[PDB]
């Protein structure tokens, strides 16, 4: 009587909703009438867009570039022809995709040093112990400390076309915001200062495999100095044994007509990154875009089924408490 | 054996104090712990934090150490509080004010030092603090009078005496009092018997039984009545009961339901080993041999630790199990604890069931045993105490069948006004004078002769003392008509027919109350007349005389009163001849005044006296209930639960309320083991089978069979049970080593068991405590809850499963001894049909939902293993993995535990067929085990395999970029805390206002949380896996699409599931 609420004596206002065969039956039916419009609709969708890949890696002295596997001469060169049976006016996007490259694992997740990354003072004195087999080389402390700096993607590619003329026809890219704007400009910054490039390294090295140090890649200071937009987007680990990375990108002009056409397209490389040592394969894969992505049916089939499926449980449902 | 010292009192004597406490305030830590690590997560991690001393392991100490402490204390905290709580509720009835003078403190002391030897001073109404000799009482004839309804449980009193008076008066004056000294020996047990001398050539004997005996000895207790003031000595007799109690020293911690959590923990524990041994092995096996150092990307220092051939294997099992050791979790038992806790004032701060005095409703004594309340199976009662109390009262006496009663109401309300000048005789003053006159007369009653101011209470003291209330209330009765049996000392019972008229008459001779014969009788000669012949008898002791006129009306309705469990007496009398009565008179004294063998030759010739009467009708009498027995009764045996009396009252009233309780039916052929117990000594070993292989087979199989979740209604039903008495149990529990032919507490216990229920009567508390062990074993376990009023079944509170008291009914002292106190028989429906139940559904819930949530957790973890090179490279963050996980799955599931009835509690009070029937203990058994793993599987698999296929293009983003690893792990974690948290939010049922808004709260929680730590707090802290990470993800309306996909193919067959449970 004196110190009774309703919190001690279980009697506060409950919602209490309870559900049945006929509360849920129309969920069922209207679930699926919107699932399987919209999965059809992802379908389509994602399916209409064009992609093409192609792998310049050999394996098979049939191909070009199998002679210019093995250590030949270090500065290897292959073509591939390539066809396109269909133009697409959509901005494409450039990846380069490979197999069997486990990025995901604890010792080349655990190398990267988040300190020279993002341009702290007191990091590029003292590199970090996470970073264990590449700290200094030498004994000098290396500015992108980390495996998978040194493992960096280099060999780089170019793209042609052919017209009625036999002769090579270029196409331009942009390299600007190949990564993220965050992973980009905020994420990552340079050292405390400087308004030239190399003096922000006095001693420091650079990765061992790497020959040539960050601050002499682009031309540009706002894509040279681990703000290089092509090593930080091989500096994310995709977190699968075959993944793509996207290398650069070809958008549409300001005007109306088709970005890349059908006809015979050239493909050159540099051989510059061995794979074939463990089995791995090496490709390059070019594709449009939309609001979903490239081509990925699953999604859609997925949507199809679960709506489908649902629909037709809502169908037995009924059907069957409706013998009352 | 003692030298009790004559000039000085006493010392190497063990003295009195209270011990109901489970652990001591010095090894209390040793005690705690190793009952503590009974329990598997506990002992599992503690081994791990051993095991992580050996070499350097990635996992630190303190990160292996937290989840032990952090657990071991908050059960210290929540055991303590019960202990202290115990210690606290002891000192209170240790320093309880007693009066005693003896040595030099002429002023009163405390009951906490009370050595042995000392004088001991007990006023009126005073309970015994221990036991005591007697041989020094204030009042005339050294005599008192002491009721023990706590100790052995009689309805009956004692009755005791002494021989010197008074001697405190000089005790405190002076030293004199102080020349005798007494000597004992070994104190037993059972305080049956203790004998020695007390420094004269004198035997101070004494001895108990179930029945009244000791008159020297007193025991604690004891309620003392009738007196002034006494004085005894030896208080170490007050551990007896002590030592009568401490059968249940230590035996407290356990569960119904946390074996089965050990028993889950061990499948769960398999289910690591296995995915340890999976992934180690088939990681050295796949890649071991070629890939270790030739991918290039890495070099470990040194060769891989120069490659030790098997060290490494054992530094990745760890490495293995360390991160998948979430599947066995620990931090479930800081959350059951806090139910455990939380839920205990449930019933504390509780009006539904308060008593209005200030007695309290209930208590809390521990809590372990919550969550099992609602869970019996088998229950053992009490019948005084709880059932009713030391008393006992009469009423609608029946003289020809022609007395009724009556009350006031709406049509009839003039006659009960007022006494019309007509109606006060139409069957009263035709045989009422001689019915009430032998009322008054042919009673051992022995009235007191002073009194208080008449008026006191509604008439005058009136208090009639004799040796048990069987009659007692029957004088009082006569009180109620116009008699009232005044004096009666001196005089042939002085009473008043209606008015203030004394109507005197003579007492010739009084006749025995003997067993054999069992009726009681007298002979007196009245004032205005001859000699006449009154008598009560039994019921088939007495009706052999033929009584043409009136047998009908009495012998149905006597019929009727003794079904409904009244103590039917009936009464006659017959009018002896002057010459015939010398003849009588002289023939009894021939056997009287002969001293040879007078046990057989009085009895004989008394019982051949009597060979005809004149029946006058008959007189019920019931010992009233403490609560009706129907609901209490009924609602159990309706729940299934089986109800068993196990109690310390004689036979016969115990028979009769039992049989007022109506649990014994009408039509219930009883069975009985104790009439054939002084005869035929091998015969029960042969009689056992022939009373029950014999007739319930035979009526099993003579009529259709009896099903075992619906019972009561056929034939079958009609053979009942039986009842037993101390002395058959302890001769067929102990001695039945001889033959072995057929087992014999093997078929006791197979007779004990197919009934409607037992009694087992004449039994003592550690006599109680083997009939619980007794069924505490057969066909696996079922669980047994006990309920008693003092310290006669209080060895019976620990030894059942679960302890349940009531306090003042007889002892309190009973119920701090008790798991659970509820001074209310009636509520104690409440409850174990509610309060208990629920605590049930509410930890069975959250079990299944803890190994559920913690599954789901890490099976996704498991399996990337499959694409990540057995590096075990957690797809999950760092500290997102603990922190976040344990911040949301604690949070919600504990509302559902605290605050959460699937179904209310007056529904569910309303009907307990549909209530307790349907739970058992099936909430979690193999049944919903394997089911709810399934949902394991199904969602685990699920998050893994919908993400990695929408992975397959490296497109997500409405414009196009890559995703990081952590950002796969995050998506994945996401739709797992969605998928959990919707998935109780649709297994729920009670949604009050405060649960509604932790489950949205924790999910919003889960969004503000992973938001904010995106964004701003990357640079200032030490390092930072991802930085924008969580909101690059949630850009791509991809996701958005796939994660809500998701989810609803992870909770479809809960929906499902849902509307099956809720219809049909
Ligand atoms: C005040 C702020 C404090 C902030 C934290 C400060 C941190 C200081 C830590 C200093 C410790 C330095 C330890 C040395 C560096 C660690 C190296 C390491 O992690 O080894 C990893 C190795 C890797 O094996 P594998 O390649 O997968 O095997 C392949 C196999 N042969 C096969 O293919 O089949 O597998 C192994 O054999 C393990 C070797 C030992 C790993 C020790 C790692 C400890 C790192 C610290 C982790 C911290 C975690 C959080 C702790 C919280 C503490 C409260
Ligand atoms: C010699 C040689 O390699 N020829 C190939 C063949 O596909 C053609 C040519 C286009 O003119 O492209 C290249
Ligand atoms: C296996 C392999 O390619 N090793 C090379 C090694 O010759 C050198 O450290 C550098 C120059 O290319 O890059 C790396
Ligand atoms: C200098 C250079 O990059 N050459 C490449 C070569 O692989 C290709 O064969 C040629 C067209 O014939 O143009 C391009
Ligand atoms: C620098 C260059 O053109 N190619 C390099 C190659 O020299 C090196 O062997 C390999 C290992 O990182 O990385 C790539
Ligand atoms: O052939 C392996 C090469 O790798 C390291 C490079 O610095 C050279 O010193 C060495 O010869
Ligand atoms: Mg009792």
């Amino acid at each position: 009587r004196p110190d009774n609420t309703a919190f001690k004596q279980q009697r506060l206002p409950a919602w209490q909703p309870i559900l049945t065969a006929g509360t849920v039956l129309p969920i069922f039916f209207i679930i699926g009438l919107i699932f399987i419009p919209i999965g059809i609709g992802i379908f389509v969708t994602s399916n209409n867009i064009r992609e093409i890949e192609i792998d310049y890696t050999g394996t098979e002295p049939s191909s070009p570039c199998n002679k210019c596997l093995s250590p030949d001469v270090t500065p290897c060169f292959c073509t591939i022809n390539f066809t396109l049976e269909k133009s697409f006016e959509g901005n494409v996007f450039m990846y380069y995709g490979l197999s069997n490259f486990y990025q995901n694992h604890r010792r080349y997740v655990k190398s990267r040093d988040d300190s020279q990354l993002n341009g702290d003072s007191s990091a590029l004195l003292n590199p970090s112990k996470e970073c264990e087999p590449y700290r200094r080389n030498e004994d000098k402390p290396i500015a992108p400390c980390g495996a998978i700096a040194n493992s960096m993607f280099n060999d780089t590619l170019e793209l042609f076309l052919i017209g009625q003329d036999s002769y090579p026809i270029p196409i331009a890219l942009k390299k600007k915001g190949i990564a993220w704007w965050t992973d980009k400009n905020v994420k990552f910054r340079n050292p405390p200062g400087g308004d030239n490039l190399e003096e922000r390294f006095k001693g420091t090295t650079k990765p061992v495999n790497w020959l040539k140090p960050v601050y002499m890649l682009d031309s540009d200071p706002d894509n040279n100095g681990f703000i290089n937009e092509d090593f930080i987007v091989w500096m994310r680990t995709a977190a699968l044994p075959t993944f793509r990375k996207l290398y650069r990108l070809i958008e549409r002009k300001s005007d109306l007509h088709p970005t890349l056409p059908a006809g015979r397209y050239w493909l050159n490389v540099t051989y510059n990154y061995p794979v074939h040592y463990f089995d791995g394969r090496k490709r390059m894969i070019l594709s449009t875009i939309s609001w979903m992505g490239g081509k990925n049916p699953f999604l859609g089939i997925a949507y199809i089924a679960v709506g489908s499926i649902s629909f037709l449980l809502g169908v037995v449902l009924l059907v069957i408490n409706h013998k009352y | 054996p003692v030298s009790e010292t004559e000039a000085y009192i006493a010392q190497r004597f063990c003295d009195n104090r209270i011990v109901s406490s489970k652990y001591t305030l010095w090894n209390f830590l040793p005690k705690n712990l190793f009952e503590q690590f009974r329990r598997i997560a506990n002992f599992y991690f503690l081994i791990i934090f051993l095991v992580q001393v050996t070499v350097d392991t990635p996992t630190s100490p303190v990160t292996s150490g937290l989840p032990l402490f952090f657990v071991i204390t908050v059960t210290a905290i929540k055991q303590g509080y019960e202990d202290w709580l115990r210690h606290r509720a002891d000192n209170e009835v240790n320093k309880s004010t007693v009066y005693i003078i003896e040595n030099a403190k002429r002023v009163r002391k405390e009951s906490e030092k009370i050595k042995v030897g000392d004088v001991v001073e007990v006023q009126a109404d005073e309970t015994f603090p221990c036991d005591l000799i007697l041989l020094s009482s204030c009042t005339t004839d050294g005599t008192c009078y002491v009721t023990t309804a706590s100790l052995d449980g009689e309805s009956n009193c004692k009755t005791h005496y002494a021989v010197r008076d008074t001697i405190a008066l000089c005790t405190a004056e002076s030293i004199d009092t102080l020349r005798a000294a007494i000597e004992c020996e070994q104190p037993q047990p059972d305080l049956y018997k203790f004998v020695g001398r007390i420094n004269i050539y004198s035997n101070s004997l004494e001895a108990v039984a179930r029945s009244l005996g000791p008159e020297n000895l007193l025991l604690k207790g004891a309620t003392l009545k009738n007196t002034e003031k006494i004085y005894g000595v030896a208080v170490y007799t007050g551990m007896e009961t002590k030592m009568a109690l401490n059968y249940q020293g230590k035996s407290q911690k356990r569960s119904a339901v946390e074996k089965s959590i050990n028993a889950f923990l061990i499948v769960y524990l398999f289910i690591l080993l296995t995915k340890a041994a999976v992934c180690t092995t088939l990681k050295y096996v796949w890649q071991s041999t070629p890939y270790n150092d030739e991918p290039w990307y890495n070099q470990k220092t040194q060769k891989e630790r120069e490659t030790l051939k098997v060290l490494k294997m054992f530094t990745d099992f760890l490495s293995f199990m360390v991160l998948f050791n979430f599947i066995i979790p620990v931090s479930m038992y800081v959350t059951v604890e806090m139910q455990k806790f939380l839920g205990s004032f449930f019933i504390s701060w509780d009006k539904d069931f308060y008593d209005e005095e200030i007695n309290e409703g209930a208590l809390v004594n521990t809590s372990d045993l919550n969550e099992e309340l609602g869970q019996v199976d088998y229950v053992f009662t009490d019948k005084t105490g709880t059932l009713t109390e030391n008393s006992m009262e009469f009423i609608e006496c029946c003289i020809d069948g022609h007395k009724y009663k009556g009350v006031t109401q709406e049509v009839d309300g003039l006659s009960q006004t007022d006494g019309t000048l007509t109606y006060f005789d139409k069957v009263d003053k035709n045989r009422e004078e001689l019915f009430l006159r032998a009322l008054c007369l042919c009673h051992t009653v022995e009235i007191k002769t002073n009194d208080a101011v008449d008026g006191a209470t509604e008439s005058a003291e009136l208090t009639y003392i004799s040796s048990s209330p069987d009659e007692i209330a029957l004088v009082k009765g006569a009180k109620r008509y116009g008699f009232t049996f005044l004096g009666n000392r001196n005089g042939y019972m002085r009473v008043e027919n209606q008015r203030k008229e004394i109507e005197e008459y003579e007492l010739l001779h009084t006749l025995n109350f003997d067993a054999v014969r069992r009726r009681m009788s007298v002979i007196v000669k009245t004032q205005e007349g001859d000699i006449l012949l009154f008598c009560k008898g039994a019921d088939s002791a007495v009706f052999p005389r033929v009584q043409n006129h009136e047998i009908e009306l009495t012998k149905v309705h006597v019929e009727r009163n003794a079904m409904d469990g009244y103590r039917t007496l009936c009464v006659a009398f017959k009018e002896i001849a002057p010459d015939d009565y010398e003849r009588i008179n002289r023939q009894l004294i021939e056997a009287k005044m002969a001293l040879q063998d007078r046990e057989e030759k009085m009895e004989k010739v008394f019982d051949d006296i009597e060979t005809n009467m004149n029946l006058i009708g008959a007189t019920a009498v019931e010992d009233k209930l403490q609560d009706q027995a129907a609901e209490t009764i009924e609602a159990l045996h309706a729940a299934g639960l089986k109800v068993w009396v196990l109690t310390g009252d004689k036979m016969e009233t115990a028979k009769s309320t039992c049989y007022a309780c109506r649990l014994f039916q009408t039509n219930t052929e009883l069975l009985e083991l104790t009439t054939k117990t002084i005869e035929e000594s091998e015969r029960k070993e042969d009689r056992l089978h022939e009373l029950l292989i014999e007739y319930r087979k035979k009526l099993l199989h003579e009529f259709p069979k009896s099903t075992r979740s619906f019972k009561k209604a056929w034939t079958e039903h009609q053979e009942y049970g039986l009842i037993i008495d101390g002395s058959t149990l302890s001769l067929i529990l102990n001695s039945s080593q001889d033959s072995s032919s057929n087992n014999y507490k093997s078929i006791f216990l197979q007779i004990c068991m197919k009934c409607t229920a037992v009694l087992c009567c004449r039994m003592a508390p550690l006599q109680k405590a083997q009939i619980v062990r007794m069924v505490k074993n057969l066909k696996g376990s079922p669980i047994t809850l006990s309920i008693g009023d003092g310290a006669n079944d209080v060895s019976m509170i620990l030894e059942s499963h679960v302890g349940i008291g009531i306090k003042g009914k007889e002892g309190r002292q009973a119920a701090r001894n008790s798991d659970y106190s509820v001074p209310k028989f009636k509520h104690l429906k409440k409850l174990l049909l509610a309060h208990g139940h629920l605590y049930y559904v509410r930890i069975a819930h959250l079990v299944q939902y803890f190994f559920y949530k913690n599954l789901c957790f890490i099976l996704p973890q498991f399996l990337y293993q499959f694409f990540c090179g057995f590096s075990q490279q957690p797809l999950y963050d760092a500290a997102y993995l603990t922190m976040y996980n344990i911040c949301f799955t604690s949070l919600p599931i504990l509302a559902y535990s605290l605050l959460e009835q699937h179904i209310n509690i007056d529904t569910l009070t309303s009907d307990p067929r549909l209530y307790m029937k349907i739970s058992g203990n099936a909430m979690l058994q193999l049944g919903p085990f394997l089911y709810w793993t399934f949902l394991a599987a199904f969602e685990g698999t699920v998050f893994f395999f919908g993400t990695y296929f929408l992975f397959q293009t490296a497109s997500l983003e409405e414009n196009g970029k890559v995703y990081g690893n952590w950002t796969f792990g995050t998506i994945v974690f996401t739709v797992l805390v969605f998928t959990v948290t919707l998935k109780l939010a649709l297994d729920t049922r009670f949604w009050t206002w405060i649960n509604h808004f932790v489950i949205w709260g924790s999910l919003a929680f889960y969004v503000f949380f992973s938001f904010f730590w995106g964004g701003i707090i990357w640079p200032f802290l030490k390092q930072q896996r991802m930085y924008f990470v969580f909101a690059q993800m949630l850009s791509s309306v991809s996701t958005w699409l796939a994660i809500i996909l998701l989810i609803f193919i992870s909770l479809f067959p809960e929906i499902l599931l849902i509307v099956l449970k809720n219809v049909r």
